[PDB]
């Protein structure tokens, strides 16, 4: 059991329609996509940053490592 | 309905239910615009009931 002992709720009316009287994926453009953007927008700056900051560290350390393999002529201008 | 003569009744009507119609539109029983049914729900919650 679990439905009916949940919480004290008063004065709230809700209206909904049978799934067959409405659209499965309504307002894809006018409503849908805009919010998809809204949301993307909202987070982009909390998420992306540290990810990009890692990418650098990756690229840097990754190449710096390669650089340590190549030879430095300044070791042989001595013979 | 009861102990009444259709006659004596139909007459009383003729007498107090006069006002005859001139045009045809007065004899026109207007048809009503259809009401559309919709599978849905309304929930009025009050746990205090």
């Amino acid at each position: 059991i679990h439905f009916g002992n949940l919480a004290r709720v008063r004065h709230i009316i809700t209206y909904s329609l049978s799934p067959f009287e409405q659209r499965a994926i309504p307002n894809i453009f006018s409503d849908a996509l805009p919010n998809v953007w809204r949301r993307f927008s909202s987070q982009v700056f909390k998420v992306a940053p540290p990810f990009l900051g890692a990418y650098l560290l990756y690229s840097w350390g990754t190449q710096e490592f390669e650089r340590l393999k190549r030879k430095n002529p300044a070791d042989y201008e001595n013979d | 309905a009861g102990g009444i003569s259709h006659k004596e009744l139909v007459d009383a009507a003729r007498q107090h239910f006069s006002g005859v119609s001139f045009t045809y539109k007065e004899d026109a029983v207007p048809i009503l615009p259809r009401c559309r049914f919709t599978g849905s729900e309304i929930r009025a919650r009050d746990d205090a009931l």
